[PDB]
DNA sequence: TTAGAGAATTGGAGAGTGTGTTTTTTTTTTTTTTT
DNA sequence: CACACACTCTCCAATTCTCTAA
C-alpha cells in the first residue's frame, strides 16, 4: 500500500554524545553498537476507537508510535469515558525498539559510553543483530514522560530516534568513502560489468593478485585467502548427510610476514567479517554465551564471533596464543558449521556457517624448515586437520 | 565585643542563685517556652545594657541578630536505653559518639507567594510546619482568590542536620549492640561534630507521628522518637 | 504553479 | 474550506509579490496590492471576519515583503533628492504605507461586535505587538523616514494650495504614526463561562516569543523617534498651522506620553545612587520581616495559654507570642480562616485610565535628555497654536464626540500643562505666559460644560479625564496669580452651581478605582489653597467639606500605605491636620478606622523610619491621644459611641459633636 | 492588566545596562560591547563577565545586590541584556528567538560541598570539587507553546517551574479547557539541561568521614564542560529542588526529613525541599600549518621562527630534551623522535601503515630509565605512565568487567590513544600479559570478544618501555637478546633498543653526584619546556615525504642490514625484518620533522640507518 | 434624603462518579571472566 | 472489596441590588 524512503549518505554525521536540543526534530546521522532489541510487535497504525456512551466511530488518528493517543472529549458528546479500538477496520505496522549504544571505538578512552533507543518502524524490523555496529538515519523527536521528570525534578524531556534507513558498519571498518546503504549491492550495470569481465581468461589470476595488492609476494597465501574468500558449495545429502562448504586457511609463518596485514584487508573486503586475536577472545565469546536478562530475569541466549560472521568469515589473529580450552571451542563450528548450547536449561543448537582464516606463530617464532610441521607448532592434529 | 549569639549558660549556676531554682525545674520539664522566653531575656538585657553604659552601637543591628542559649550540664548523664515515654519534651543529656550525619536538609521558615495575576508577593510565616496561604491576594485592587503559587527558590530556609547517634561502647551492657537515637541540629552546630567524635549532647527528647501512607493522612501509632540539640559538648 | 524559486522564499514563518 | 481558500489566496499573493538578497517587484505588483487592498477592505467593515489580517501576518508578508519596499525606496528617494518613473516609483509606497496604517489600525471590541471579532482579538493583539517590534528594530527604524516622505510630498505645497483629494494622504500618513506607537499589550480574557478551580491564570505576559517587553516599551518608540530625525517632522508640522492635520495630530504626539510622569525627568554611577538607597530600603523592610519569625526553627513547639478576661484558657501556638502579648492578639487575630465579600469593579488607549503610580517605564539617561528637551521644544513652537486650532471645532458638535475623543484630549491638555507648570516651578527659565493661554473664557466653559454633562450619564472614565485638568485649572490660577484679573473670570464661577459637584463625588466615588479617589482629594487640596489668599467665605466652602463620607472616602485611601507615596500620605494628613484649630471638627474623625491605620503608621512594618513622614505624623497621633483620651474621659457612653456611627437625632447632634 | 514592579529590580536592570555599555576598562576599552560584537560574530550567546568587573564599578553596591538576590535579579538581568545587545545591533531573534544566558565568573571567594548552608540559597557561589558522574544531555522544557484542544488557540510563553506547569484557562472566551492541551514541541523552546554529582575533594576531606556529595545542573553552552574525575569550580545561584512527585504530575502519583504541607495543590500530603547548585560557568582546575600559525600570537611566532631558521636547531633540541638527566645523548635523541613520530599513512586496499616510534630504554637498576619515563608523560600531552605491575584489574590493554551486563575497562594502552604510553617495569609483566600487546603495538587495535561484548579498539600509542636486564645487571657478554626476557616477535616491534650502563668509573660519579646536588641547590635548557612545546606542535604538522634518491639510499641501506643480520646455513634473517625498513622510514620523517624540511634527503636515511644499527651490533 | 417595604444572584455544604492503595526484589543457582 | 481524597454536579439561604418605600 505505500512505499517508505530510506535516505542515505547523510553528510553531517553525529554520535550519542554531541546531540543537542537543536537538532529536534530533524534528521540526524547517529553512529552506535546495537546492544537490546525486543521482538517485533504490531503496532497501531489507524486507530479507530468507538465510543461506548452514545457513539460508534471515532477517527482514524495516526499512532506517532511514540506518545499513546489522546482521545479527550468525544465528538458524539462532550462527555468523557472509556474508549476502546475497533477491530474491523484496523491497520498494523510493524514495531521494534533498538537501543543505540555508542561505539568503543568511538567513545574517549575510558569514559562512559552514552545510549538513545531507536525505534524501527516497518520493514526495518530484525534489520540490525545486537551486538551490531550501525549507522542510523532518522529524526531526532522527544517526548514527555512524567517518570523522567519525577526523577530529574526538571521539566526535563526523553529523546528517542526514529529510524528512517540503518546501514551496518561492522566488520566494514575501513570502507569509508564509499556510497549507498549496502556497500555489497550491485546495480544492474555492475552485475553486466562482473559478467564481461568474469568470461575473460586469466580473470583468476587477476583475482588472486588483486587480494593484497599493497603486499608484495605471498601468492599462494592470496590464492589461499582467495580461494577462502569466494568458498564453496555446502552439499547436503537427502537432507541427511551435511557437508561443509567453506574453507579454512591457516597463515603460520615467522614475524614480520604480512600475516595480520592480509587479516586486516580480509576483514575490510569480506561482507561479515570479524576479527579476533589471541587471549582477547574467551570460548563462550567465539560461539555463544547465555545471560541473565537484567530486566526480565531469566536465561537467554547471545551469540558470539561465529555466529556475528554467520555466512561470512572470522579472523583469528595469533591463534596459537588462545587458550587451549578457549581454542578448543571453536571444533564444531568448524568443521559442523553449527554451535551447540545445552547451558541454564537453554538446549539449542546454533548455526554458524563461518570461515575461519587464522594467523599463527611457529613455536620459538621462527618456522624451523628441518623439522616437521607438528613439531613447529603447539596445535594439535584435531585442529590441525580443520 | 565579638558580635556573638550563642551562650554557653550552665545549668548549676540556676541552683546556685536563690529565686531561679523553680525556673531549672521548669527548664528541666518545660524546655521549649523556657528556652524562648531565656532568648528573648538576653536580647532584652543586651540591649538595655547597651542603652545604660552608653557604649554606643547600632540598636537595629543587636535587635535583628537572633540571640541564643545552650544549657548545658542539665543533670546526670541519662542512659540512651533508659528512656522511658515520660520524658517527653523533657530536657536530656546523652553521651555517645556519632555514627554518620547527613547533609544539610533545607527545612521551610518563611514562605514565599507571588500573586500570578498582578504580581504581588508577600512573605507567610510557617509555624509547626503548616503553610497558611493567602486565600486571596492582599492587595484589595487585585483580592483574586487561589492566584498565590509559591516559589520556592525565594523562600527563607534553615538548616537541619539529622545526625544519628550511637551508644558509648564504655557504657552499653555487654550482651547486646550498643543501641542508636537519632540527632536533630538547628541553625547553628551544624557540621559542629564530624563523624567519629565522641559528644555529650543535650536537647529535648522529642517524638513526632510518622505517615503510614504518603498519599492519605492515615499516621502510624509508634511514634518515632528524636532529640531536638541545643548544645553540643 | 510556485516555482523552486518561491521555495526557497519561506512565506509562512516556520 | 472557505478559511483556508483564503490562505491559500494569501499565499498566493504572497508569491507573488515577489522576494530577495535585494528584494525585486514581481509582474503585477500594482495589480496584486490593489487587490489584497480591496480584500482586506471587505473583510474589515463590509463583512467584519478581521481574517486576511491574520494571515497576512501569518506569512509574515509586513516583515519579509512589505517593509523591504519601503526600504529599498528610501535610499532610491535619497538619490532622486541629492543628484539635482518617479511617479510609478512613488505610487508604490502609497498602497503599502496605506496596508501599513490599515494592519496597524488599533482593534476595538464591544458588546455589538461579532464573536468572531472577539475570538481574533487575542489571536491578533500578539500580531500586532509583532509589527511594532520588527518595525522599530529595521536597522533604526527607518520605515518612518519614509512615512515622513508620503507627508511632505503633499505638504510642501501651499496650504492654501491644498487638494480636496490629496488631504486624506496626510491623514492616511498621520494615523499610521498614532496606530505604531499605540500598541499595548491586551488583557488575558479569561473564560469565566465555570467557576475557577483552586489555581489562578498561570501566565499573564501576552507576548509571543519573538516579542519582549524590552523590545516594545515607550523608551524604544523614543528612541526610534530620535534616531529618526522625526522630531523635527513633528516640529515643522506644528510650526505650519497658520484642520484635518489636527484630530490625528492630537493623539500623534500624545500616545508616548499619555502615562509618561514628569517626575523621571529631573533627578531633584548616578543610577547606582538610587540602587543603593532601594538596597538600603529593601534590607530595612527585611530587617522589619524577620523580627517576627522565631530564633529557632516552625517545629520548636512554643505553646502557651492567654488567661485572658474570664479566665479563659485559649490556646495558640508559636513562640513569637512569648515574647509579646500583642503578637499572640494578632496570631488569635488571623487564625480565622474566614473572610468576606469585597467587590470590585480600559475601552480606549490604556493611560491614567488604568496604571498605578508605580508603572514609571525605564528611560535611558541619554533617552531621557532627548525627551526633555523634545516636548520643550513642541511648547516653544506651537503649543498653544494647536490648541486654539481645535478650540473651534471643540466648541461644536458636543454631543457628536465618541468616547475616545474625550480621553484622547483632555488628558493630552491636563498632562501637558501640568508639565508646563512644574517645569516652571522647578525653573524659572521658562515664562508663564507660555501656557497662561489656555485661560481662554469660552474654553474653559466648553470643558466645564463637558465635565458635568459627563456626571449625568454615568461615564466615569470620561469625568475623571475631567478632573485632572480642573486640578491644573486651580493649580494655574494659583501660579498666575502669585507670580503677578483674566484669572477671575475663569475662578469665580463656582459660587453655587458647582458647588454641589465638587461635593458630590468624593462621597460617591470611593466605591471606584484608586485614581478616581485621587483626583478628588488633589481637587479639595487646591481648592482650600487657592482662595486661602482672599479669605466666597473660607468657613462656609468648608462647612461642605466636613461630611462623613467625605472622611470615609479620605480615610479609604491610608488603608494602602504599603503603595503611598509622601505627596499621597501629605495631602490626606494636611487635609485633617487643616482643620484641627482652622475649623475644629474632630468629632467626626472618632472611627476606629483611623486609630487602626495610625497604629499601622507608627509600627515599624509601615512608614519608613529613615524617612521624612513619620515624625511629624507620630507627633500628631500623640497629640491625637490627647485629644481623645480628654472627650473620651468627659463621656462615658462615649467609649462604646466611638464605633457606633454618629446619630440624626437634634439634641445628640450638638450633645456629642460641639460638646455643648 | 495592573502590574506591580519592583522599582529595585529595574535599577538593577539600569545599573547592569551601563556596567555592560559602558565599562570600558591596559588601554582604555568598552570589553563587554567587544565581547557583545563577538557574540554577533559567531551567533554565540554566553556572556562572560568577570565579578571583579562589576564589583569595582559602582563601588559593589551593584555587586553585593547580585550576590544577595541573584535568583530574583536575573529575569531583569536578561532584559537589560536584551537592551543593549539590540541597541549595539539588532542581529539576533524563519525568525528563531535567541535565549541568552548571562555567565558570571571570578568570584571573590571559593566555597565547598561543606560550606553549603540554606542561608545563601538564591545567590551566587563558586562550589569547586571533583565531578563523579555526569547524566545525559536531556533537552528541558524552558518556555513552552500550548495549543488548546478545541478552539485551536495558542498559549504562548508559559514559563516553566521544576513541574510540568501549563496554562490553566484559554485566552479565547469561548474554549473550555482547565486540564487539556497539547503542546506544541516545535514552537516551543527547549534547553540543553545536565546533572553532574560532583563531591568534596580529597585534601578537603575531614579524616574518616565520608565525603558530602552535591547535584549541579548544567545548562546552555556550559553542557559536556565537566567530565568526570576532573576537579571543577562551578559557580552559579545556589537553588533547591522540591519533591515534584508531592506537586502532582500528569503520569505520576506520590511515593514514600522533615516535610511542610498545607498547600493548595498539595492537599494532605507534604513537600520536602533538597539542595542542588544551578551551575552557570565551569571550569576545570585539575590541523595545517597555516592553522597552527593563525592560533600562534606574534610574539610566539618570532620565537619559532628563530627556531626554525637556525642552523643547529636538532643539536640544541637534542640537548634541551629532559634537562635534568646528565649524559645519554642517544636516548634524549630517541625520545626528541618518538614525540614528532612518523606519518601515519593508509594504503588504498585500506590496509594502516604505523607511524609511531616505539622505544625500550634498558639499563642497569641504578640508571635514569624511569627518569626519561616521568620527564615524558609530564611534558608529551595525552600521554599516561605505568608499570608491568598491573595495578589495575584491566590489564595494559582492557578488560570487561560485569556489572551487578558486560562493559570495557580502558587500560593504559588506550588512555594515552594519539599519545605515549610510557611503560616502566616492562620486565616484570609476564609472558602471558605480554601476548597481549603484540596486536596493540603493531596493528594499534586491541580486538576483545569476551561475552556479549565485542569491539575493536583503538590503541594510536607509542610506548616507551623501560625494562631492565635479566638477572638484574646488564651482561654485555651476551648479546641483547639474552640480556632480555622479551621474545623475538615483540622484540621486533621496537623501532629503538637504548643500552645505558652504570660503568664503575671513579671520575663519571663525580659529574653525576656534582650535577644531582647542584640540581637540588639550584640546569640550562637552550629551549624551555613551554618553547619547546610549539616547535614540537609546528613540526608535527610537516609530512614530510622521500625523494627519488632517497629511495635508493633507503633500499640499499636495508639490504646491508639484513645481509649483516643473515645467521643460519639457510639464510634465516631473525633481528631485522621488514619491520625495520618501516622502522628507518619512521625515523627519517621523524628526524626530517626535527630539521622542519618536507623532503626527506639520504643524509637522514643514514642517521636513521646509524640509530637501528647502534641498537642491534650489542654484542 | 432616610430607615424599610418590594426584586435578583451565587457560594458553601453535600450528592455522587471515580480513585488508590498492600506489593515485592532478600536469597539461591548458574554463567562467566579473572584470579 | 473501602476508607479517605480530590473534585465534578448540583442547590438554598445569607449576601448584594435597584424599583418602589418614608
Ligand atoms: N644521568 C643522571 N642524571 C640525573 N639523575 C640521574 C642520572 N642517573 C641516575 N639519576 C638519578 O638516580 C635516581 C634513580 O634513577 P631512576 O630514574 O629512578 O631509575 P630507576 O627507576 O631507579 O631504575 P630501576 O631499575 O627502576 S630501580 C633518580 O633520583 C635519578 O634522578
Ligand atoms: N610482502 C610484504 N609486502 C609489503 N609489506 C610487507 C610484506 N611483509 C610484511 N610487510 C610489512 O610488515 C609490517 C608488519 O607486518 P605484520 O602485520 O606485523 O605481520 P606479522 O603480524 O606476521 O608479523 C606491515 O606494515 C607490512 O606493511
Ligand atoms: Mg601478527
Ligand atoms: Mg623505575
Ligand atoms: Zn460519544
Ligand atoms: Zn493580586
Ligand atoms: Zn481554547
Amino acid at each position: 500500500s505505500e512505499i517508505h524512503v530510506r535516505i542515505s549518505d547523510f553528510p553531517t554525521i553525529y554520535s550519542l554524545r554531541e546531540l543537542r536540543e537543536s537538532n529536534l526534530s530533524s534528521l540526524v546521522r547517529v553512529t552506535g553498537v546495537v546492544t537490546r532489541r525486543t521482538g517485533v510487535f504490531p503496532q497501531l497504525k489507524y486507530v479507530k476507537f468507538n465510543c461506548l456512551k452514545c457513539g460508534s466511530i471515532l477517527g482514524p488518528f495516526f499512532q506517532d508510535s511514540n506518545e499513546e493517543i489522546r482521545i479527550s472529549f468525544c465528538t458524539n458528546c462532550k462527555s468523557k469515558g472509556p474508549f476502546r479500538v475497533n477491530g474491523e477496520k484496523t491497520v498494523y505496522r510493524n514495531y521494534q525498539r533498538v537501543t543505540l549504544q555508542e561505539a568503543p571505538g568511538t567513545v574517549p578512552p575510558g569514559r562512559l559510553p552514552r545510549h538513545r533507543e531507536v525505534i524501527l518502524l516497518a520493514d526495518l524490523v530484525d534489520v540490525s543483530k545486537p551486538g551490531e555496529e550501525v549507522e542510523v538515519t532518522g529524526i531526532y523527536k522527544n517526548n514527555y514522560d512524567g517518570n523522567l521528570n519525577a526523577k530529574n525534578g526538571f521539566p526535563v524531556f526523553a529523546t528517542i530516534i526514529e529510524a528512517n534507513s540503518i546501514k551496518r558498519r561492522e566488520g566494514n571498518t575501513a570502507n569509508e568513502g564509499e556510497e549507498g546503504l549496502d556497500v555489497f549491492s550491485w546495480t544492474e550495470e555492475e552485475e553486466r560489468e562482473f559478467r564481461k569481465i568474469s568470461r575473460d581468461r586469466g580473470i583468476i589470476d587477476k583475482i588472486i593478485s588483486s587480494m593484497a595488492p599493497s603486499i608484495y609476494g605471498h601468492r599462494d597465501i592470496k590464492t589461499a585467502v582467495a580461494c577462502s574468500l569466494f568458498g564453496g558449495v555446502p552439499k547436503n545429502v537427502n537432507g541427511k548427510h551435511s557437508i561443509r562448504g567453506d574453507i579454512n586457511v591457516l597463515l603460520l609463518g615467522d614475524p614480520g610476514t604480512a600475516k595480520s596485514q592480509i587479516l586486516k584487508y580480509v576483514e575490510k573486503t569480506a561482507h561479515r567479517a570479524v576479527f579476533a586475536t589471541g587471549q582477547g577472545a574467551s570460548a563462550v565469546g567465539l560461539t555463544a554465551s547465555v545471560r541473565k536478562d537484567p530486566i526480565t530475569k531469566e536465561w537467554t541466549l547471545e551469540g558470539g564471533a561465529l555466529v556475528l560472521a554467520d555466512k561470512g568469515v572470522c579472523l583469528i589473529d595469533e591463534f596459537d596464543k588462545m587458550n587451549d580450552q578457549d581454542r578448543t571451542s571453536i571444533h564444531e563450528a568448524m568443521e559442523q558449521q553449527s554451535i551447540s548450547i545445552s547451558k541454564a536449561g537453554i538446549v539449542t543448537t546454533l548455526q554458524a556457517r563461518c570461515s575461519i582464516i587464522a594467523a599463527a606463530n611457529p613455536n620459538g617464532g621462527r618456522y624451523n624448515s628441518t623439522l616437521p610441521l607438528a613439531q613447529n607448532v603447539s596445535l594439535t592434529e584435531p585442529i590441525l586437520s580443520r | 565585643e565579638l558580635g556573638t549569639s550563642n551562650l554557653n549558660l550552665d545549668a548549676r549556676n540556676l541552683l546556685a542563685y536563690k529565686q531561679t531554682e523553680d525556673l531549672y525545674h521548669q527548664l528541666l520539664n518545660y524546655p521549649q517556652e523556657v528556652i524562648s522566653i531565656m532568648d528573648q531575656t538576653i536580647k532584652d538585657c543586651m540591649v538595655s545594657l547597651i542603652v545604660d553604659n552608653n557604649l554606643d552601637y547600632d540598636l537595629d543591628e543587636i535587635e535583628t541578630k537572633f540571640y541564643k542559649v545552650r544549657p548545658y550540664n542539665v543533670g546526670s548523664c541519662k542512659g540512651m536505653r533508659e528512656l522511658n515515654p515520660n520524658d517527653i519534651d523533657k530536657l536530656i543529656n546523652l553521651k555517645g559518639l556519632v555514627l554518620r550525619s547527613t547533609p544539610v536538609i533545607p527545612d521551610m521558615k518563611v514562605a514565599f507567594f507571588k500573586c500570578n495575576v498582578c504580581d504581588h508577593t508577600m512573605a507567610v510565616e510557617i509555624d509547626r510546619g503548616v503553610i497558611q496561604e493567602p486565600a486571596r491576594c492582599e492587595r484589595i485592587d487585585c483580592n483574586e482568590p487561589n492566584s498565590m503559587s509559591l516559589i520556592h527558590n525565594r523562600c527563607s530556609f534553615a538548616d537541619k542536620q539529622v545526625i544519628k547517634l550511637q551508644e558509648t561502647p564504655d557504657f552499653v551492657p555487654d550482651g547486646q549492640t550498643p543501641h542508636s537515637i537519632s540527632l536533630c541540629v538547628y541553625d547553628e552546630l551544624v557540621d559542629s561534630c564530624r563523624a567519629g567524635d565522641r559528644i555529650e549532647v543535650t536537647g529535648t527528647f522529642r517524638s513526632i507521628p510518622i505517615r503510614a501512607n504518603s498519599r492519605q493522612r492515615v499516621l502510624k501509632s509508634l511514634y518515632k522518637t528524636y532529640v531536638d540539640v541545643v548544645h553540643v559538648k | 504553479e510556485l516555482t523552486l524559486e518561491s521555495l526557497s522564499n519561506v512565506k509562512a514563518n516556520s | 474550506f472557505s478559511l483556508t481558500v483564503l490562505r491559500a489566496r494569501i499565499a498566493l499573493l504572497a508569491t507573488a509579490i515577489g522576494g530577495p538578497p535585494p528584494y525585486k517587484l514581481g509582474d503585477d505588483c500594482l495589480a496584486c496590492l490593489k487587490d489584497l487592498k480591496r480584500w482586506f477592505k471587505l473583510v474589515d467593515d463590509q463583512q467584519k471576519r478581521w481574517d486576511v489580517a491574520m494571515a497576512v501576518a501569518e506569512y509574515r508578508i509586513l516583515t519579509d515583503d512589505l517593509l523591504p519596499i519601503l526600504i529599498d525606496w528610501e535610499n532610491k528617494c535619497s538619490l532622486a533628492a541629492k543628484l539635482a518613473n518617479k511617479a510609478y516609483y512613488d505610487k508604490i509606497a502609497l498602497n503599502c504605507l496605506q496596508l501599513l496604517v490599515l494592519m496597524t489600525w488599533p482593534l476595538i471590541v464591544t458588546e455589538q461586535s461579532s464573536s468572531n471579532q472577539i475570538t481574533l482579538y487575542g489571536e491578533l493583539k500578539k500580531h500586532q505587538l509583532v509589527y511594532k517590534k520588527t518595525i522599530l528594530s529595521m536597522e533604526s527604524g527607518k520605515v518612518l523616514r519614509a512615512a515622513i516622505r508620503l507627508a511632505l510630498d503633499v505638504i510642501k505645497i501651499d496650504r492654501l494650495s491644498r487638494t480636496p483629494r490629496d488631504n486624506m494622504v496626510l491623514k492616511l500618513v498621520l494615523n499610521f504614526f498614532r496606530n505604531v506607537i499605540a500598541i499595548e499589550p491586551g488583557e488575558f480574557t479569561i473564560n469565566t463561562k465555570k467557576s475557577m478551580p483552586k489555581k489562578g491564570i498561570t501566565s499573564i505576559d501576552t507576548l509571543p516569543p519573538n516579542v519582549s517587553m524590552d523590545d516594545i516599551s515607550l523608551n524604544t518608540v523614543i528612541s526610534s523617534f530620535h534616531k529618526n530625525k522625526v522630531f523635527g517632522f513633528l516640529l515643522t508640522l506644528t510650526s505650519s498651522l497658520s484642520d484635518f492635520i489636527n484630530i490625528p495630530l492630537l493623539e500623534i504626539m500624545f500616545y508616548f506620553t499619555k502615562d509618561v510622569n514628569q517626575e523621571l525627568l529631573f533627578p531633584r554611577t548616578s543610577a547606582g545612587f538610587e540602587l543603593s538607597k532601594l538596597l538600603q530600603k529593601e534590607h530595612q523592610m527585611r530587617k522589619n520581616v524577620i523580627k517576627h519569625t522565631s530564633a529557632r526553627h516552625s517545629r520548636f513547639g512554643g505553646l502557651l495559654s492567654i488567661q485572658t478576661p474570664d479566665k479563659t484558657r485559649l490556646t495558640v501556638s508559636g513562640s513569637q507570642a512569648l515574647v509579646d502579648e500583642k503578637i499572640a492578639l494578632q496570631k488569635l487575630d488571623d487564625s480565622k480562616k474566614w473572610n468576606k465579600r469585597i467587590i470590585k469593579k480600559e475601552g480606549l488607549p490604556n493611560s491614567l485610565l488604568n496604571s498605578q503610580t508605580g508603572k514609571a517605564i525605564f528611560f535611558t539617561e541619554s533617552n531621557g535628555k532627548h525627551f526633555k528637551e523634545f516636548i520643550n521644544n513642541f511648547i516653544d513652537s506651537g503649543f498653544n497654536i494647536l490648541l486654539h486650532s481645535v478650540t473651534n471645532y471643540f466648541t461644536t458638535e458636543q454631543d457628536r464626540m465618541v468616547t475616545l475623543e474625550q480621553v484622547e484630549y483632555l488628558l493630552f491638555f491636563a498632562w501637558f500643562v501640568k508639565y508646563q507648570l512644574l517645569r516652571s516651578k522647578i525653573d524659572n527659565s521658562a515664562d508663564i505666559k507660555q501656557v497662561s493661554e489656555a485661560l481662554k473664557e469660552v474654553t474653559f466653559i466648553l470643558v466645564s460644560s463637558l465635565l458635568r454633562s459627563a456626571y449625568d450619564l454615568k461615564n466615569w472614565t470620561v469625568t475623571h479625564a475631567g478632573m485632572i485638568a480642573f486640578n491644573e485649572l486651580l493649580n494655574l490660577v494659583s501660579r498666575t496669580k502669585a507670580a503677578q484679573d483674566i484669572e477671575f473670570i475663569v475662578s469665580r464661577l463656582f459660587s453655587d452651581e458647582r458647588i454641589q459637584l465638587l461635593s458630590n463625588l468624593p462621597k460617591i466615588g470611593s466605591k471606584y478605582s484608586l485614581q478616581f479617589m485621587k483626583s478628588c482629594i488633589e481637587l479639595t487640596h487646591s481648592v482650600l489653597k487657592v482662595l486661602e489668599q482672599y479669605s466666597v467665605n473660607f468657613q462656609k466652602v468648608q462647612a461642605n467639606y466636613m461630611t462623613e463620607p467625605v472622611i470615609e472616602t479620605y480615610i479609604n485611601f491610608l488603608e494602602r500605605f504599603r503603595e503611598l507615596e509622601d505627596d499621597s500620605i501629605k495631602k490626606v494628613f494636611s487635609f485633617f491636620h487643616r482643620v484641627f484649630v482652622q475649623a475644629k471638627e474632630q468629632a467626626l474623625l472618632f472611627r476606629f478606622d483611623l486609630i487602626i491605620l495610625l497604629r499601622e503608621m507608627l509600627s515599624p512594618d509601615g512608614l519608613d523610619r529613615m524617612s521624612r513622614s513619620r515624625k511629624y505624623v507620630s507627633q500628631f497621633s500623640d497629640y491625637f491621644l490627647a485629644r481623645l483620651k480628654k472627650r473620651l474621659k468627659k463621656s462615658p457612653a462615649w467609649f462604646v459611641g466611638l464605633l457606633f456611627p454618629p446619630l440624626h437625632n437634634s439634641e445628640v447632634g450638638f450633645y456629642q459633636r460641639y460638646g455643648e | 492588566v495592573k502590574k506591580v514592579d519592583d522599582v529595585t529590580g529595574e535599577k538593577v536592570r539600569e545599573a547592569f545596562e551601563q556596567f555592560l555599555e559602558d565599562f570600558s576598562v591596559g588601554e582604555v576599552e568598552k570589553v563587554y560591547r567587544a565581547q557583545i560584537e563577538f557574540m554577533k560574530i559567531y551567533d554565540l550567546n554566553t556572556i562572560y563577565i568577570d565579578y571583579q568587573h562589576l564589583s569595582m564599578r559602582e563601588n559593589g553596591a551593584l555587586a553585593m545586590a547580585i550576590s544577595e538576590q541573584y535568583y530574583r535579579f536575573l529575569p531583569f538581568l536578561q532584559k537589560g541584556l536584551r537592551r543593549v545587545v539590540r541597541k549595539y545591533a539588532p542581529e539576533l531573534l524563519e525568525q528563531t528567538e535567541r535565549v541568552f544566558q548571562i555567565s558570571f565568573f571570578n568570584l571573590p571567594t571559593v566555597h565547598r560541598i561543606r560550606d553549603i548552608r540554606s542561608e545563601k540559597i538564591g545567590s551566587l557561589l563558586s562550589i569547586s570539587g571533583t565531578v563523579t558522574r555526569t547524566s545525559e544531555v536531556r533537552p528541558e522544557l524552558y518556555k513552552a507553546s500550548f495549543t488548546c484542544d478545541m478552539c485551536r488557540a495558542i498559549v504562548d510563553n508559559v514559563e516553566q517551574s521544576f513541574k510540568y506547569t501549563e496554562p490553566t484557562f484559554c485566552p479565547n472566551p469561548s474554549c473550555e479547557n482547565r486540564a487539556f492541551w497539547t503542546l506544541n514541541v516545535t514552537r516551543s523552546r527547549f534547553l540543553d539541561w545536565q546533572k553532574v554529582r560532583i563531591q568534596e575533594n580529597a585534601n578537603e576531606i575531614p579524616t574518616g568521614s565520608m565525603p558530602r556529595t552535591l547535584d549541579v545542573i548544567l545548562r546552555g553552552d556550559s553542557v559536556e564542560r565537566a567530565k568526570p574525575g576532573d576537579r571543577c569550580k562551578f559557580t552559579g545561584v545556589e537553588i533547591v529542588v522540591p519533591d515534584v512527585t508531592q506537586l502532582g504530575l500528569p503520569g505520576v502519583k506520590p511515593s514514600s526529613n522533615s516535610g511542610v504541607t498545607g498547600l493548595r495543590s498539595l492537599g494532605v500530603r507534604d513537600l520536602t525541599y533538597k539542595i542542588s547548585f544551578l551551575a552557570c560557568h565551569v571550569i576545570s582546575i585539575g590541523r595545517d600549518q597555516e592553522v597552527f600559525l593563525n592560533s600562534l600570537s606574534s610574539d610566539e611566532i618570532n620565537e619559532l621562527k628563530e627556531m626554525v631558521k637556525d642552523e643547529h636547531i636538532y643539536d640544541k633540541l637534542v640537548r634541551s630534551i629532559a634537562p635534568a638527566v646528565f649524559g645519554h645523548e642517544a636516548v634524549k635523541k630517541g625520545i626528541l623522535l618518538q614525540m614528532l613520530g612518523g606519518v601515519h599513512k593508509s594504503t588504498v586496499e585500506g590496509i594502516k601503515l604505523r607511524g609511531d616510534i616505539n622505544i625500550c630504554v634498558v639499563g642497569d637498576p641504578s640508571t635514569s630509565k624511569s627518569q626519561f619515563l616521568k620527564y615524558v608523560v609530564g611534558f608529551a600531552p595525552r600521554s599516561v605512565y605505568t608499570s608491568g605491575k598491573a595495578s589495575s584489574a584491566a590489564g595494559l590493554t582492557a578488560a570487561v568487567v560485569r556489572d551487578e551486563d558486560y562493559t570495557i575497562e580502558a587500560g593504559a594502552l588506550m588512555l594515552a590513544d594519539n599519545g605515549i604510553c610510557c611503560i616502566d617495569e616492562f620486565d616484570k609483566m609476564d609472558i602471558s600479559d605480554q601476548v597481549a600487546i603484540h596486536e596493540a603495538m603493531e596493528q594499534q587495535t586491541i580486538s576483545i570478544a569476551k561475552a556479549g561484548i565485542h569491539a575493536t579498539l583503538n590503541a594510536r600509542t607509542s610506548i616507551l618501555a623501560a625494562a631492565n636486564p635479566v638477572g638484574g645487571r646488564y651482561n654485555r657478554k651476551l648479546s641483547l637478546r639474552g640480556n632480555l626476557n622479551m621474545t623475538a616477535p615483540i622484540m621486533s616491534r621496537f623501532d629503538l633498543f637504548f643500552v645505558i650502563l652504570d660503568d664503575c668509573n671513579e671520575k663519571i660519579d663525580t659529574e653525576l653526584a656534582s650535577h644531582i646536588v647542584d640540581l637540588h641547590m639550584k640546569i640550562e635548557p637552550p629551549f624551555s619546556a613551554e618553547q619547546l612545546r610549539r616547535y614540537i606542535k609546528y613540526a608535527r604538522t610537516f609530512k614530510p615525504i622521500l625523494t627519488k634518491e632517497a629511495r635508493s639510499y633507503l633500499v640499499e641501506k636495508y639490504k646491508e642490514l639484513r645481509k649483516d643480520d643473515a645467521q643460519g646455513f639457510s639464510r634465516s634473517s631473525y633481528r631485522i625484518t621488514v619491520r625495520q625498513l618501516e622502522s628507518m622510514i619512521r625515523l627519517s620523517e621523524a628526524i626530517a620533522r626535527a630539521n622542519c624540511v618536507d623532503e626527506i634527503t639520504p643524509s637522514f636515511i643514514a642517521e636513521a640507518y646509524d640509530l637501528l644499527r647502534q641498537s642491534i651490533i650489542r654484542v
